[PDB]
C-alpha cells in the first residue's frame, strides 16, 4: 500500500500523459481534407 | 434481426422487404394472413407519411394544429379556413359528402384488383418517372418506403399520446416545451 | 398493512404448508407402497424436507419455468 | 517570430478599438483558445522526436498562450508586460534557432536522437543551446522566468484564476521535454554516439548571431527595470 | 476438503470447479444444472452491485462525518437535489441504460458469443464473451487486459467470490442497521465502539 | 535507423530468433538493433555478431511494480527507436506499452480470441496464434513481412537468413572450455549428454510432456557401450545443468568415471570441443546442428517436423530416432545405441 498505491497514484499522474500525448497524436495526421474538416467542425460550433 | 440472439421464426426468411424476425405473435402464420398483412402494412405506412407534415407544419405557420384544425365541423355553422381563406365548401355535409363519395371510389379501386403483388406495388400511373427501372434499385427502395412508414406511424403515436396527455397542444409546442429545460419537462411528469 | 401487508404474509405462509407437503408426496411416491408412508408419516425424511419452504417462491418458479410444476396427458395410474 | 508579433500586434488592434461593447464574448472567447492552446501544444511536444517539430509543438503552439493571457485581462495595466514578454520570447527563441541551423548545417541532421555527445566536441555550442533551452523553460535566474512571472502578476492582479493556474502548470510541464534534450548533451557513453557527432570540425555570422542573441536571453531577465520603464507607456 | 460444516458431508453435485466451492446448498437448490447455471451469474451479479454498494453506503458517510465533505445520508439519498433531475426522468434515463446493458448480458448466457457480429462498427470485438460467462473481460470491458483466462480464474475468482459474498452481507447490515437505529451505519459503529457492553442490538430493542 | 526486440521467454525459445536479428541487420545494413528478454533468456545473447548490448525486463509479470514499469519505459523511450517489433502476443494492455514508445512501426504478434482478443488499432501488422509451438518456424510471419515487402529492395531478400549461426568468441573459447573440460576427463574427444531431470536445463518453453528428462537408467544403458571401444573411450560426461550438486550424489550411470559440470546457457562452445552429442529435444539440439558437430537427437515422436526442420543439416548428420509409444521414455535403446557407436 505504499509502492502499489501512492508510487501507482505519482506515475499514473506522470504515465497517463505519455498515453494521452500519443493518443491524440494519432488521430488525423495528414490527409489535408481531415485538416479542413476539423477546422470546420470548430468554426461551426463555436457559433453558438 | 431486430432482437440479436434469438432464432428467427421459421416464417419470415427475409424474402420481403423490411423484414427483421419480428412476428412475436405469430400472427402472420397463415400466408393468406401473411399477405393481407402486408397490405395493410404498406397502407398504414403510406397514409401515415402523408398525415406527419400535414399534421406539423400547418403548426409551423400561423395555422391551428391538427385538432383545431377540425374544430368548425362541431358548430353547426361551420366554414372551413385553408391558408385561413374561408373556402365555400367548408361546411361539415359539404366536404363529408365529397369525402365520401371520393374516398371510397377510389379505396373501392383498390377492392377490386387482384394481384395481388399490385395491391401493393401498382406503379405505373403511379409511378409517373419510372424509379422501377433497376430491381435493385426498386426493391431498396421498398425499404426506404417501409422503415420511413413503420418511422410515420410511430410519430402519428407520439402525437396522439401527447394530445391525451397534453390535451390542446402542438407537437412543435410539446417539443419547444421540452427545449426550455429538457430535465424538468419529459415524459417523467406524465408518470 | 390492513390487508395487504398481512394478506402477503399468508401467501407465503400457505405456499410453505403447499410446498413442503408437495415434496414430500414426490419423494415418498417412488417407493413400494406409498400407501404406509403416508399413514404413518416418516419424521426424519419430513425434517429435511421442512425448511425447504423457507424458499418456496424461488424454487416454484423455476419449476412454473422449466415446466414440471405440471403434467400435460399422463392422468391416472400413471 | 515574426508572424507572431505581427499577429498579436494587428490582433489587440482589431479587438480593443471596435470591439468596445463585445468585451464579456470575446474576453471569454479568447480564454477559450489559452486554456487549449497551453495544453494540446505541450502534450505533443513530449512525444515528439524531430527537433524542428518539437520546437514547432513547444515554442510556438503553447509559448502563444501567455502572450494572450493579458489580452483577455487587460485594462492597460498589461500591455507592458505583454511587450516585455514579446522581447524575451524573440530572443529566447531565435538563439536556440540559430544553434540549430548551425549544428544541423555542420551534421546533416535533425532528429533528437543524434545530439548525443555535443558537449564534448564542441561545449560552446551545447553551453549556447543549453542556456536558451533553460530559458524557454522559464527557470529563476533566466528571462522566461521574469517574463512569464510578470505575465502572470498582472493577470493574477485583474481576478482571472483559472488561467494562471493553468499557466504555472503547464509550464512545469514543459519542463520535462527540455530536461531531456539537455540530458542528451551531457553523456559521455563513447559507444552510444551515432556516427554524426562523432565526425564534427567544430571551427562570423552565424557565430556572431548566436552569441549576442544567447546573452540577451539572461541578461534583460535580471536588467528589466528600464525595459518595464518604457513598456508602460503603450495607449491603444 | 473444508466445507463450511466440517463434519458433514458436501453435497455430490457441488464438486468444485465453481469458485468459492464450499459446499453449502442445503436447501436443495441446486441440484439441476440449468437451475445452476443460471444461478452463478446471481451470486456474481449481486455480490459485484454489493460490492460498490456498501463502499458508496460507507465511504459517503466517512467523509461527511470526519468533515472532509458533506453529503447525507444513503437512507437520505434518494430524496436529494441539486438542479435539472426530476426523479422521474433519472429512473427512466437509467432503466434505459441499464435495461440496454442488462440485456445485451442477458442475450450472452442465452446465446454464447451472438453478440458480437453485428453491422454496429469499431466495437463489435470486443462485446464477445471473456470465455467464461462471468466474466466478460474484453479489450474494452478489460481496457488493462490483464487476465490470463485460467489460471488465476480459480485462485482470483476465488478472492472475487469471497469478497462478494462477505460484501453481499455486509449490505444487509446496513439496511437492518438503518431500519432499527435511525442512524447511518459508521454512527452504529461509533455507538457501539463507545460502550460495546452496552451497545448492542439487545439494548436496541 | 534504431531496432528494438521485445523476444519473450527463456532460452530454446529465444536462441531461435537469431535468423531474425540476421534479417534485420542483412535488411537495413547498419542498423544498431538491442534487444529486451527475461534473465534466463538475456543469457544467450551473449555469443552473436549483430546485438548492440541486451537487456532484461519482461518474465511478463502481473503486477509489476509501476517504479520499474516507468523506468522501462523510461529507457525503452529516451533511446528513440524506430521500429519496435515484439512477440509474446500483445492483446490491448500490452499493445499500450509498445504504443507509448514512440517509434514509428510497431510490429508484433497477438491473441486470436483468447485473453481479450481485441490487438488494438495502435499497431501495425499483427498476426497468427499464440503458443508458439514449431522450431525454425517460429516467428515464421517475420521472415515474410521482412522480405521485399517495399520497395526495389531484390526480390524476397535471401529467403528465411542461413539457419542458427551462433559464433563463439576465442577467449571464451579458449579458456573457461578448458578450465571446465579438464576439470576431470578431458581430450576435445568426448560426447555431451545433456537430458538428465528438471530444474531449468532448458525446457523448451514447447515440448510440454516429453524431452523434460529420462529416468537416467537409459542414459546409464546407452553411457556403458559409448567408451566401449577406441571410437571415443573418453566419453563420461553427463553433463547435468541442473543443481546437480543435487543429482551427482546419485548418478545410477555409476559414479566411477561419469563426470559432470555446472553450465550457464555457454555449453555452445563445450559441444564445439566435443566429438558429437547425444541428447532429447532441446537447446542441445539446435545448438549443435548450428555448427557441424553431429548430434543425435532422441525426441518423443514425429515432432521433427515441428522442432527440427533441417532433417539433412550436413550430411543427414544430425540423426533423430522417434518413438513409436509416443511417449520419450520408452525407446529401442538398443538401435539407439548402435546409431551412436558410429561417431
Ligand atoms: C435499488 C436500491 C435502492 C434502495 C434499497 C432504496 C431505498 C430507499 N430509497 Mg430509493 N432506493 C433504491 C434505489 C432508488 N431510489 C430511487 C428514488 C428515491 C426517491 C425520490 C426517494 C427514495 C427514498 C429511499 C428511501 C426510502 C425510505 C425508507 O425506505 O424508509 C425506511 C430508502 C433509503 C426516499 C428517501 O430518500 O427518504 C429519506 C425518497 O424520497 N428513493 C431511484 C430513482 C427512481 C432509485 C434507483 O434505483
Ligand atoms: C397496422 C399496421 C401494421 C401492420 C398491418 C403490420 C404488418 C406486418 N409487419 Mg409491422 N410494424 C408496424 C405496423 C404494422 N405492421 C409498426 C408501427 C412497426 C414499428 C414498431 C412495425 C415493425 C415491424 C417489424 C420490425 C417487422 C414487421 C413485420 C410485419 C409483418 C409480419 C408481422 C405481422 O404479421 O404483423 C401483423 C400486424 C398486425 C396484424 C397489426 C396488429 C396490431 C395489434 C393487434 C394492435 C397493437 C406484417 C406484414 C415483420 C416482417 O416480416 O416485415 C414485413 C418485421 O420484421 N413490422
Ligand atoms: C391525407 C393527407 C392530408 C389530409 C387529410 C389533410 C387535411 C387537411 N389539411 Mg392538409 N396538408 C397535407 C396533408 C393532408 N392534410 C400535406 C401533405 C401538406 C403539406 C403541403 C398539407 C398542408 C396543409 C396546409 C398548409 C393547410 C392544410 C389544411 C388542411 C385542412 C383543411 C383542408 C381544406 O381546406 O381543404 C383541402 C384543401 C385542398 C384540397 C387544397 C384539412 C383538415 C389547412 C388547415 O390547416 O386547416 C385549418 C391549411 O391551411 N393542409
Ligand atoms: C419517403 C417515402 C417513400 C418512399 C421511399 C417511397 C418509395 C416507393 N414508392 Mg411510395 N408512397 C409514399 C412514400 C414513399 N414511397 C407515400 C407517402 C405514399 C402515399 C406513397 C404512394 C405510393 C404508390 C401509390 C406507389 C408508390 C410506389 C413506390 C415505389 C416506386 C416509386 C418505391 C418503392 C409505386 C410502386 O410500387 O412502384 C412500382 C406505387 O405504385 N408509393
Ligand atoms: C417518435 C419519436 C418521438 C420523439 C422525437 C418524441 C419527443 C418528445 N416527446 Mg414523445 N412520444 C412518442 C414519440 C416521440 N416523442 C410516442 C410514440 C409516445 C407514445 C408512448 C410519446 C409520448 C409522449 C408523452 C406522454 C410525452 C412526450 C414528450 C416528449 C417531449 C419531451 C422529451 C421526450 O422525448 O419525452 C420522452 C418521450 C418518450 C420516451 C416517448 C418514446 C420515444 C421513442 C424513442 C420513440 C419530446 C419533444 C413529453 C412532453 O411533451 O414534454 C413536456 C410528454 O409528456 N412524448
Ligand atoms: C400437500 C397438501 C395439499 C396440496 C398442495 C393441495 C393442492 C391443491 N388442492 Mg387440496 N387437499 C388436500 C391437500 C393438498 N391439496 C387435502 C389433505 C384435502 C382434504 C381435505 C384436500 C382437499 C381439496 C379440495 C376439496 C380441493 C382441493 C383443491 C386443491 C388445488 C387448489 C388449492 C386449493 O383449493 O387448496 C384447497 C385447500 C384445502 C382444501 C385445505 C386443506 C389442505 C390441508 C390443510 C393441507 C394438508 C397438508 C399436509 C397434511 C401436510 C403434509 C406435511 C408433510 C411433511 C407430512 C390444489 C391443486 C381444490 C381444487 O381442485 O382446485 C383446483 C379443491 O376443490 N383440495
Ligand atoms: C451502485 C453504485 C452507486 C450508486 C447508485 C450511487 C448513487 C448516488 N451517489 Mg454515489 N458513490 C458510489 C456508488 C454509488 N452511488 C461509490 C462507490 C462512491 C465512491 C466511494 C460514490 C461517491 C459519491 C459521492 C462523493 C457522492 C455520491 C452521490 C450520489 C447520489 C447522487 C448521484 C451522483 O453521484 O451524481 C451523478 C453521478 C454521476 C457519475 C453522473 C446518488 C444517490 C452524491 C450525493 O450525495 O448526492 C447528494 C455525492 O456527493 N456518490
Ligand atoms: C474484485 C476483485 C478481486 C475482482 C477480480 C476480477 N474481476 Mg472484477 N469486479 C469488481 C471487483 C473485483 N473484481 C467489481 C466491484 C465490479 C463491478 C464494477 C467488477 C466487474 C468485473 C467485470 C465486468 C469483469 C471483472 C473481471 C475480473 C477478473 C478478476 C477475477 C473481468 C474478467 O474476468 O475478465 C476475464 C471481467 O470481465 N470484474
Ligand atoms: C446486491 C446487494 C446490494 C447492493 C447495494 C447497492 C446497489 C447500494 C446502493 C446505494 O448505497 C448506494 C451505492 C448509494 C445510495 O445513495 C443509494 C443506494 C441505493 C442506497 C446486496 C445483496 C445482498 C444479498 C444477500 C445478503 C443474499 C444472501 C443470501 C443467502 C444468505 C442465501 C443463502 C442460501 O441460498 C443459499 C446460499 C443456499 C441455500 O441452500 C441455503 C440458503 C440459505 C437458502
Ligand atoms: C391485486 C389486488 C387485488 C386483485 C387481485 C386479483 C384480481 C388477482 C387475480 C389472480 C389470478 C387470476 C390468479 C390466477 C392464478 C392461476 C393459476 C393457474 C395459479 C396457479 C398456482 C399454482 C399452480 C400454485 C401451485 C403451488 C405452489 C407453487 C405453492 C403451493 C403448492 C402448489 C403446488 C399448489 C385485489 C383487488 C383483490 C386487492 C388489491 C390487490
Amino acid at each position: 500500500f505504499d509502492k502499489g498505491v501512492i508510487d501507482g497514484i505519482t506515475n499514473g499522474v506522470g504515465l497517463a500523459s505519455f498515453c494521452i500525448g500519443e493518443e491524440i497524436k494519432y488521430v488525423g495526421g495528414g490527409r489535408i481534407s481531415s485538416y479542413l474538416f476539423f477546422f470546420l467542425c470548430y468554426v461551426s460550433v463555436f457559433l453558438f | 434481426e431486430w432482437f440479436p440472439g434469438q432464432p428467427r421464426p421459421a416464417h419470415l426468411d427475409g424474402s420481403s422487404p423490411g423484414d427483421f424476425g419480428f412476428d412475436p405473435l405469430g400472427l402472420a402464420t397463415v400466408p393468406e394472413n401473411f399477405e393481407r398483412f402486408k397490405e395493410s402494412e404498406i397502407y398504414h405506412c403510406r397514409w401515415a407519411m402523408l398525415c406527419v407534415p400535414g399534421v406539423l407544419v400547418p403548426e409551423a405557420l400561423g395555422l391551428g394544429n391538427w385538432v383545431k384544425a377540425q374544430e368548425w365541423a362541431a358548430l353547426p355553422d361551420g366554414q372551413a379556413t385553408y391558408l385561413g381563406n374561408p373556402v365555400p365548401w367548408g361546411n361539415l355535409p359539404t366536404i363529408l359528402a365529397i369525402e365520401f363519395l371520393a374516398i371510397a371510389f377510389a379505396e373501392q379501386q383498390r377492392t377490386m384488383e387482384k394481384d395481388p403483388e399490385k395491391k401493393k406495388y401498382p406503379g405505373g400511373a403511379f409511378d409517373p418517372l419510372g424509379f422501377s427501372k433497376d430491381p435493385a434499385k426498386f426493391e431498396e427502395l421498398k425499404l426506404k418506403e417501409i422503415k420511413n412508414g413503420r418511422l410515420a406511424m410511430l410519430a402519428f403515436v407520439g402525437f396522439c399520446v401527447q394530445q391525451s396527455a397534453y390535451p390542446g397542444t402542438g407537437p412543435l409546442e410539446n417539443l419547444a416545451t421540452h427545449l426550455a429545460d429538457p430535465w424538468h419537462n419529459n415524459i417523467g411528469d406524465i408518470v | 398493512g390492513e390487508f395487504i401487508t398481512p394478506g402477503v404474509l399468508f401467501l407465503y405462509i400457505a405456499g410453505w404448508i403447499g410446498w413442503v407437503g408437495r415434496s414430500y408426496l414426490i419423494a415418498v411416491s417412488g417407493e413400494k407402497k406409498p400407501a404406509m408412508r403416508e399413514i404413518i408419516i416418516d419424521v426424519e425424511l419430513a425434517a429435511r424436507i421442512i425448511p425447504r419452504g423457507f424458499i418456496w417462491p424461488v424454487a416454484a418458479y423455476r419449476e412454473l419455468i422449466n415446466g414440471d410444476l405440471v403434467v400435460d396427458d399422463a392422468d391416472i395410474g400413471y | 517570430v515574426t508572424s507572431k508579433v505581427a499577429a498579436s500586434a494587428s490582433a489587440t488592434r482589431i479587438l480593443d478599438i471596435p470591439f468596445y461593447f463585445s468585451s464579456n464574448e470575446w474576453h471569454l472567447l479568447l480564454e477559450i483558445l489559452a486554456i487549449l492552446s497551453m495544453i494540446l501544444g505541450n502534450l505533443l511536444a513530449i512525444t515528439q522526436t524531430s527537433m524542428k517539430r518539437m520546437l514547432a509543438y513547444s515554442s510556438i503552439g503553447q509559448i502563444g498562450y501567455v502572450i494572450i493571457g493579458i489580452i483577455v485581462g487587460d485594462s492597460n495595466d498589461g500591455y507592458a508586460s505583454m511587450i516585455t514578454y514579446m522581447l524575451f520570447y524573440i530572443s529566447m527563441n531565435l538563439g536556440t534557432f540559430a544553434c540549430i541551423v548551425l549544428f544541423g548545417l555542420r551534421t546533416g541532421t535533425d532528429n533528437i536522437r543524434d545530439y548525443a555527445g555535443l558537449y564534448m566536441k564542441d561545449p560552446f555550442l551545447a553551453l549556447s543551446l543549453a542556456l536558451c533551452l533553460l530559458s524557454l523553460g522559464g527557470l529563476p535566474p533566466l528571462a522566461g522566468f521574469f517574463g512569464k512571472l510578470y505575465l502572470f502578476w498582472c493577470g493574477w492582479q485583474a481576478g482571472l484564476y483559472f488561467l494562471v493556474s493553468i499557466g504555472l502548470l503547464t509550464s512545469v510541464l514543459s519542463i520535462y521535454y527540455y530536461l531531456k534534450i539537455i540530458k542528451l548533451l551531457m553523456t559521455g557513453r563513447n559507444q552510444e554516439i551515432t556516427p554524426y557527432v562523432r565526425n564534427y570540425r567544430r571551427s562570423n555570422s552565424i557565430e556572431l548571431s548566436m552569441t549576442v542573441c544567447v546573452i540577451a536571453s539572461t541578461i534583460p531577465g535580471i536588467s528589466m527595470n528600464p525595459i518595464l520603464a518604457i513598456a508602460q507607456d503603450t495607449l491603444f | 476438503r473444508a466445507t463450511w460444516l466440517p463434519g458433514l458431508d458436501p453435497p455430490a453435485y457441488l464438486d468444485g470447479t465453481l469458485p468459492g466451492d464450499y459446499g453449502f446448498d442445503p436447501l436443495g437448490l441446486g441440484e439441476q444444472p440449468e437451475d445452476l447455471k443460471w444461478y452463478v451469474q446471481a451470486e456474481l451479479v449481486h455480490c459485484r452491485f454489493a460490492m460498490a454498494g456498501v463502499a458508496g453506503i460507507l465511504g459517503t458517510d466517512l467523509i461527511r462525518v470526519s468533515g472532509i465533505g458533506n453529503l447525507p445520508v444513503w437512507f437520505e439519498a434518494g430524496a436529494t437535489k441539486f438542479d435539472f433531475a426530476n426523479t422521474t426522468a433519472l429512473f427512466f434515463v437509467q432503466l434505459l441504460l441499464m435495461g440496454f446493458v442488462e440485456t445485451k448480458r442477458y442475450m450472452d448466457f442465452v446465446s454464447p458469443g451472438s453478440q458480437a457480429k453485428e453491422g454496429t462498427f469499431l466495437g463489435i470485438e470486443a462485446s464477445l464473451e471473456g470465455l467464461q460467462p462471468g466474466y466478460p473481460g474484453g479489450p474494452l470491458f478489460n481496457p488493462m487486459g490483464l487476465a490470463k483466462d485460467i489460471e488465476n480464474a480459480n485462485e482470483v475468482k476465488l478472492k472475487e467470490i469471497k469478497n462478494g459474498r462477505l460484501a453481499m452481507v455486509a449490505m444487509l447490515g446496513f439496511i437492518v442497521q438503518a431500519s432499527v437505529t435511525h442512524a447511518g451505519p459508521i454512527d452504529n459503529l461509533l455507538t457501539h465502539l463507545s460502550d460495546p457492553f452496552n451497545k448492542n442490538i439487545i439494548h436496541a430493542l | 535507423r534504431r531496432v528494438c526486440c521485445v523476444v519473450s521467454g527463456g532460452v530454446y525459445e529465444n536462441v531461435l530468433f537469431f535468423p531474425v536479428v540476421q534479417m534485420l541487420k542483412d535488411r537495413y545494413p547498419g542498423v544498431l538493433v538491442d534487444v529486451v528478454a527475461s534473465a534466463r533468456g538475456k543469457q544467450v545473447y551473449e555469443m552473436c555478431k549483430n546485438v548492440r548490448y541486451a537487456n532484461v525486463y519482461d518474465p511478463d509479470d502481473e503486477w509489476p511494480e509501476p517504479a520499474e514499469y516507468t523506468h522501462q519505459l523510461g529507457v525503452m523511450k529516451n533511446r528513440y527507436y524506430d521500429m519496435v517489433l515484439s512477440t509474446k502476443l500483445a492483446g490491448t494492455g500490452h499493445a499500450l506499452f509498445l504504443f507509448m514508445s514512440s517509434a514509428r512501426e510497431k510490429v508484433g504478434y497477438v491473441y486470436p480470441n483468447v485473453n481479450g482478443a481485441g490487438a488494438g488499432l495502435f499497431l501495425t501488422e499483427m498476426f497468427k496464434p499464440a503458443t508458439t509451438n514449431l522450431a525454425d518456424g517460429g516467428y515464421n510471419m517475420y521472415q515474410d513481412m521482412l522480405e521485399w515487402l517495399g520497395r526495389p529492395a531484390k526480390g524476397v531478400p535471401q529467403q528465411p537468413i542461413p539457419p542458427l549461426r551462433v559464433s563463439i568468441s576465442k577467449k571464451l573459447r579458449a579458456v573457461v572450455e578448458d578450465k571446465y573440460n579438464r576439470a576431470g576427463v578431458e581430450k576435445g574427444k568426448y560426447v555431451v549428454i545433456h537430458g538428465i531431470e528438471s530444474d531449468s536445463v532448458a525446457n523448451m518453453k514447447s515440448r510440454g510432456d516429453d524431452d523434460c528428462l529420462l529416468p537416467l537408467e537409459l542414459w546409464a544403458e546407452i553411457a556403458k557401450e559409448i567408451s566401449s571401444g577406441g571410437n571415443g573411450l573418453r566419453p563420461l560426461f553427463v553433463m547435468p545443468h541442473e543443481r546437480h550438486r543435487e543429482e551427482i550424489e546419485e548418478i545410477v550411470g555409476e559414479e566411477t568415471a561419469y563426470l559432470f559440470i555446472t553450465t550457464p546457457g555457454q555449453l555452445t562452445c563445450l559441444i564445439n570441443d566435443s566429438a558429437g552429442v547425444v541428447a532429447t529435444n532441446t537447446a542441445a539440439v539446435q545448438l549443435a546442428n548450428a555448427r557441424d558437430k553431429p548430434c543425435v537427437a532422441l525426441f518423443s515422436s514425429k515432432e521433427k517436423a515441428r522442432l527440427f526442420l533441417p532433417y539433412v543439416e550436413e550430411r543427414k548428420s544430425c540423426t533423430v530416432v522417434a518413438s513409436a509409444t509416443g511417449k520419450l521414455a520408452g525407446i529401442d535403446i538398443e538401435a539407439v545405441k548402435k546409431a551412436v557407436k558410429d561417431l
